[PDB]
């Protein structure tokens, strides 16, 4: 059996990874639409809420 | 001493645990601790009846 | 996709080195030839020393221990004339140009596809966007974070499986259960500071890490 | 306490304060340089039958030395929380049981859940079977006392 | 193979090499290796790492055939507050890069940077028809730059920054000169600080975006704005 | 075609507290269940007196050295098993 216990502090691969490069090329196929929508959610947590059933159209 | 590698004056060589099994290597230095006992009361008790 | 560029040995490809594959599987058995080619990446004769020298050797020479995480770049692709390539003219060294970023960028991203068991591509690109909402100041450590949270690289670690191939599978098999019963979207979900995982296959992990060690494990108990 | 055989001073915060000009006439902080460490990586393995590298990424390893102790505590140290949680929890609180073994909290209420769950298995007699029953062993938190090194030199007395 | 020389080879001391590695460097001759003693010495201290910048032909025409120069920029630096540009002409492309890559090394040059890894404030350029902009960010923000400038960024050390150029970006040299021009355009807060009388103390301000920002991401700013 | 029963699972508080209720009250004790407010159970807190260990690493992988500090350690150990045992033997040796 096993626990985790915080956000890690350190971390050990079999390889050498640059995550810079890797952001940089992934930063060019972001997409607007699912980013907005991540933020909506953000905002409508709890389901016990006046404010999370609305009139919007789409999903959120 | 003349018994100078047989320090402990064994008469059988332990189970290979890769052979017979751990537990099964655990088990019998267990029991070859309990025959030396018994031994040990078995001479006494034919001395002292014969 | 039944290629070779999908199995372990010719997994992962970097074009930049001597020999343009790397080796990235720590159980992977390779054989003597295969071994020698892969040896070509760490060796390399010095002209004016006249000795061979290694990767781990080049570092110390740099007095290389702890250094900022981007610039371990410039010491694994580069040379340096007063250090390891003493002894040849300038005009035979090698200088990269600004147009070979995009075969290292993309590399990257095939090699956290590959740490992460063959994921399809899109599903490192929403990993990246999900990263971008939570709390945070350093973005590098936040992608390290996620790769981290992510269930089967946890089962990996704690040394239930071979690699992180073999721990997906144990997930589909429900092998493992997450706060006492099977995970819910387990290929999807991140693990949070304070999550159990416990082994419900028992009897077969237990065989397995046995027969991993028989040969390792001492003749005298 | 002494920077020698304490690596928890050694790895200690610090306090800053920096100053360029003249205090007589006129200073100012000196912002040139990071002295607060960042994220770092090193080399720890090389497999020389398979050609296998492994790196190490640490968020603070400009600022903290041999981190990997924390994780690697021996056997005895946990049964030594374990039982003193048990004999007294009003004086072993978490925070005092951190403190002690130079720990963090989350790790030690960690090791105390993993501990409990053992017992549990011994006392049902699912753990510690034939040959290995004899290390199987029942602690009254009554009959327990703590030596302490007072003693320069080798020796542990009651008090 | 000998696994066992392998392995005794890879866990060595190496102060014999850098020993003789060194004396070796030294004591070669202005020619073939034209830096001076005194950067050679400086160049132990340092990690160093090198980039091409462009190469550019140039055709002279005569009776019979053409004449073909070489021109090349390459920019070396370590990589925390040192940079340097080289220019370098040849009969080949491979002799103009050697030869650049030499001059690099004889122009070496300080960097400010506050924290050493961002600018102190914006900063506007106008290098001969080339217009380069410089724009502070909160560390670990990143980095937001053609693929040009990525590479000077990593040279210097710049970590967090947002750069844009325009105008008539054809010629690289120019690209890069007025990058850094740009650079050493930057004050500090330490400058002439005695004359002053006063304390000028580093202070902790989150920096803020347009209206339009936070309407479409549907957030709000610091209640010290909002307050009413 | 799988002979493996479907497993549905269940916290280990939950199945603890069917099988033997005397070790979950310990456990809540132990695991700082009475300190905070929101979590703290109306029951009244137990005390506990007994508890269980493994000492097979400290007796036969951890303390190798010949010296008194280590030997002592072992005979305490030892010495205190055997006062178990034979508090149990005197429960059961009496007509
Ligand atoms: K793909
Ligand atoms: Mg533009």
């Amino acid at each position: 059996t096993s626990v985790k216990l915080f956000p890690p502090v350190d971390a050990s691969y079999p390889t050498y990874v640059d995550f810079e490069h890797a952001t940089r090329l992934l930063d060019h196929f972001t997409s607007r639409k699912r980013l907005n929508y991540q933020r909506k959610m953000i905002k409508k947590r709890d389901k016990f809420q006046i404010k999370s059933w609305d009139h919007h159209a789409g999903e959120a | 001493h003349r018994f100078r590698n047989n320090k402990f004056l064994r008469l059988e060589p332990d189970l290979d645990p890769k052979v017979y099994g751990q537990t099964e290597t655990l088990q019998k230095q267990v029991d070859d601790n309990f025959s030396l006992l018994l031994a040990k009361h078995r001479l006494d008790m034919k001395a002292a009846a014969a | 996709v039944y290629r070779n560029s999908h199995t372990k040995r010719f997994s992962c490809r970097n074009s930049r080195l001597k020999y343009p594959f790397e080796q990235i599987w720590p159980t992977l058995q390779l054989s003597e030839d295969d071994a020698a080619m892969f040896r070509r990446n760490s060796r390399q004769f010095v002209v004016d020393l006249s000795q061979n020298i290694t990767l781990k050797n080049k570092f110390a020479l740099n007095k290389a221990t702890k250094i900022p995480h981007q610039d371990a770049r410039a010491l694994i692709y580069e040379s340096n004339l007063h250090l390891d390539a003493v002894g040849e003219h300038p005009r035979y060294l090698k200088i990269r140009r600004v147009t070979s970023q995009y075969g290292s960028k993309l590399m990257n991203v095939r090699k956290l596809r590959l740490l992460l068991g063959f994921k399809r591509r899109n599903f490192v690109q929403k990993l990246y966007e999900h990263t971008l909402l939570q709390q945070g100041s350093n973005k590098s450590w936040k992608v390290l974070c996620a790769l981290e949270a992510k269930m089967n690289l946890a089962v990996t670690r704690m040394g239930v499986a071979e690699d992180v191939l073999e721990a997906t599978h144990d997930l589909r098999q429900n092998n493992v259960t997450l706060n006492g019963s099977p995970a819910q979207m387990k290929h999807a979900r991140y693990l949070e500071p304070a999550d159990v995982l416990a082994v419900s296959a028992v009897s077969l992990i237990k065989q397995r890490i046995c027969k991993g060690l028989f040969e390792v494990a001492p003749n005298t108990l | 306490n002494n920077p020698e055989d304490n690596i928890a001073i050694r790895n200690a915060p610090q306090k800053v304060f920096q100053l360029i000009g003249d205090p007589r006439s006129g200073v100012a902080d000196d912002v040139t340089h990071n002295p607060f460490g960042e994220i770092t990586v090193e080399m720890v393995w090389h497999q020389l039958k398979n050609e296998v590298y492994w790196y190490r990424y640490e968020f603070a390893g400009q600022t903290t030395e041999q981190s990997h102790r924390d994780s690697r505590l021996s056997d005895y140290t946990k049964n030594l929380i374990y039982l003193l949680r048990a004999k007294n929890p009003r004086k072993w609180t978490i925070e005092a049981l951190a403190e002690k073994f130079h720990i963090r909290k989350q790790r030690v209420l960690a090791i105390l859940a993993l501990k409990e769950m053992e017992a549990h298995k011994i006392e049902s007699g699912k753990q510690l079977q034939g040959p290995l029953s004899p290390y199987g062993l029942k602690v009254r938190v009554e009959d327990l006392k703590l030596l302490s090194l007072d003693p320069t030199g080798c020796g542990w007395v009651e008090p | 193979i000998n696994m066992d020389q392998y392995l005794r080879m890879d866990n060595q001391d190496t102060l014999e090499l850098l020993v003789q590695a060194k004396d070796n460097f030294l004591k070669k001759d202005e020619r073939t290796i034209p830096i001076p003693q005194s950067v050679r010495e400086v160049m132990y201290r340092h990690r160093w790492d090198k980039v091409i910048v462009d190469v550019r032909r140039l055709v002279y025409r005569t009776k019979n055939n053409k004449r073909e120069q070489y021109t090349a920029m390459v920019a070396s630096g370590n990589q925390k507050g040192l940079l340097g540009l080289g220019m370098g002409s040849a009969e080949t492309a491979q002799l103009a890069v050697a030869r650049a890559y030499l001059d690099s090394f004889s122009n070496l040059a300080a960097v400010p940077l506050y924290r050493g890894h961002t600018v102190y404030h914006h900063v506007e350029h106008h290098f001969q028809r080339v217009k380069v902009t410089l724009s502070p960010r909160t560390s670990g923000w990143g980095l937001r730059c053609s693929n040009l400038f990525y590479e000077l960024c990593s040279l210097a050390g710049i970590r967090d920054l947002t750069v844009d150029v325009s105008g008539a970006t054809r010629n690289k040299f120019f690209v890069a000169k007025a990058f850094f021009d740009a650079l050493q355009k930057q004050t500090a807060p330490h400058d002439g600080v005695e004359g002053t009388g006063v304390y000028v103390k580093e202070v902790v301000r989150r920096p803020v975006v347009n209206l339009g920002t936070y309407r479409n991401n549907g957030t709000l700013p610091p209640k010290e704005y909002l307050a009413t | 075609t799988t002979r493996r029963r479907k497993l549905l699972g269940s916290r280990y508080g939950a199945r603890l507290a069917k099988k033997n209720r005397q070790q979950f009250e310990r456990a809540r004790v132990i695991l700082d269940c009475y300190s905070d407010e929101e979590l703290r159970p109306d029951s009244p807190p137990v005390a506990v007196k007994e508890v269980t260990i493994n000492t097979l690493q400290t007796m036969r992988f951890l303390f190798p050295q010949t010296s008194k500090e280590h030997l002592d350690i072992k005979q305490n150990i030892a010495s205190y098993k055997i006062f178990s045992l034979n508090r149990e033997l005197l429960s059961l040796l009496p007509k």
